[PDB]
């Protein structure tokens, strides 16, 4: 299960 | 002596062909079992290990919709990163995401980590108090604040204490006899001879896993890690791992050098020597 | 800037000439990750099977190569390795004793 993907 | 749920991801780009590649891949412990990459023609989450393969229906259809998301926001990403190091446009650029958890003996969690690395070197990575960022760069604070301004890091600390571990549990529950496994390497000593005064000694460990293992050569007690030349854990293909340690010792004293090798595999450590 | 690769080519099983085996190319250590790696015999390539690309905690990549092969006294296998680090392709024969 990914996690929640944070944008930089 | 603890278990691990490891996810990695990579993105990069390259000049002429415009669009990035994105590749995820999910460890437990030295076992992959997720695979997503978006080359394929409809990239989907694929499954690698043959526990996670029953599942449900919506685990796949779910961590495909969070896959290919994930592969778009660090496309954008990319190009964010090389403009806060201001770079030109033609090149090619890399960025790479590490998050997993640390679970011990009764769902203990040890340790959260989730840190990424722009063109191979550290960028942003999440504090193990799992309330803030550190940052390496100054560029890299533009994403700190962007990701302090949106509060990720409570987002972030909830799911390494939460669906980290729970996955976690529930993956070695279904591949105990994968994940729990504990095979011992089978070990030998080669001697090859390589001069007039000069012969090799490898320390052999095949067919093991986990990939935590040690191979130490000792002459008469006295260690020779600086000494030795040791190589990488590699795979062997069928989910096990190989490594060996070499020696170079003076022809005819073979007999007073001893490799010793230790591995959870095995009750005992191992203390080998050559016979001709 | 760029970190160069760390080739090792070995068999799965220990190997016995006319035993079918499996050839492996563990390929590590190198960075950015687009690479050319390759299992020729006798000098031509043959059809391989990579895998995914993960990294290490140090942010280098490794991937293994690998395919079904037979060891024999006529026919050599090597693996063919190009990287932005290297200035030309290197190449590793197989050995059993690799």
């Amino acid at each position: 299960d990914f996690a929640n993907t944070f944008l930089p | 002596g603890f278990h691990s749920l490891r996810y990695f991801y990579t993105a990069w780009s390259r000049p002429g062909s415009g669009e990035p590649r994105f590749v995820a891949v999910g460890y437990v412990d030295d076992t992959q079992f997720v695979r997503f990459d978006s080359d394929n023609a409809s990239p989907r989450a694929e499954p690698r290990a043959p526990w996670v393969e029953q599942q449900d229906p919506q685990y796949w259809d779910r961590n495909t919709r969070n896959a290919r998301d994930a592969a778009q926001t660090y496309r954008v990403g990319l190009d964010n990163v090389r403009g806060y190091y201001n770079q030109s446009e033609a090149g090619s650029h890399t960025i790479q995401r590490m998050y997993g958890c640390d679970v011990g003996p009764h769902g203990r969690l040890l340790r959260g980590y989730d840190q990424l690395a722009y063109d191979g070197a550290d960028y942003i990575a999440l504090n193990e108090d799992l309330r803030s960022w550190t940052a390496a760069d100054l560029a890299a604070q533009n994403t700190r604040r962007k990701w302090e301004e949106a509060g990720y890091a409570e987002r972030d600390r909830a799911y390494l204490e939460g669906e980290c571990v729970e996955w976690l549990l529930k993956h070695l529950e279904n591949g105990r006899e994968t994940l729990l496994r504990a095979d011992p390497p089978k070990t030998h000593i080669t001697h090859h001879p390589i001069s007039d005064r000069e012969v090799t000694l490898r320390c052999w460990a095949l067919g093991f896993y986990p990939e935590e293992i040690t191979l130490t050569w000792q002459h008469d007690g006295e260690d020779q890690t600086q000494e030795m030349e040791l190589v990488e854990t590699r795979p062997d293909g069928n989910g096990a791992f190989q490594k060996w340690a070499a020696l170079v010792v003076p022809s005819g004293e073979e007999q007073r050098y001893t490799c010793h090798v230790q591995h959870e595999g095995l009750p005992q450590p191992l203390t080998l020597r050559w016979e001709p | 800037e760029p970190r160069t690769p760390k080739i090792q080519v070995y068999s799965r099983h220990p190997a016995e000439n006319g035993k079918p085996n499996y050839l492996n190319c563990y390929v590590y250590g190198f960075h950015p990750p687009q690479i050319e790696i390759d299992l020729l015999k006798n000098g031509q390539k043959m059809k391989t099977e990579q895998s995914d690309l993960s990294f290490s905690k140090d942010w280098s990549f490794y991937l293994l190569v690998h395919t079904d092969f037979t060891p024999s006294t006529v026919d050599e296998y090597s693996c063919r390795v190009n990287h932005s680090s290297l200035a030309a392709p290197h190449m590793v024969k197989w050995d059993r004793n690799n």
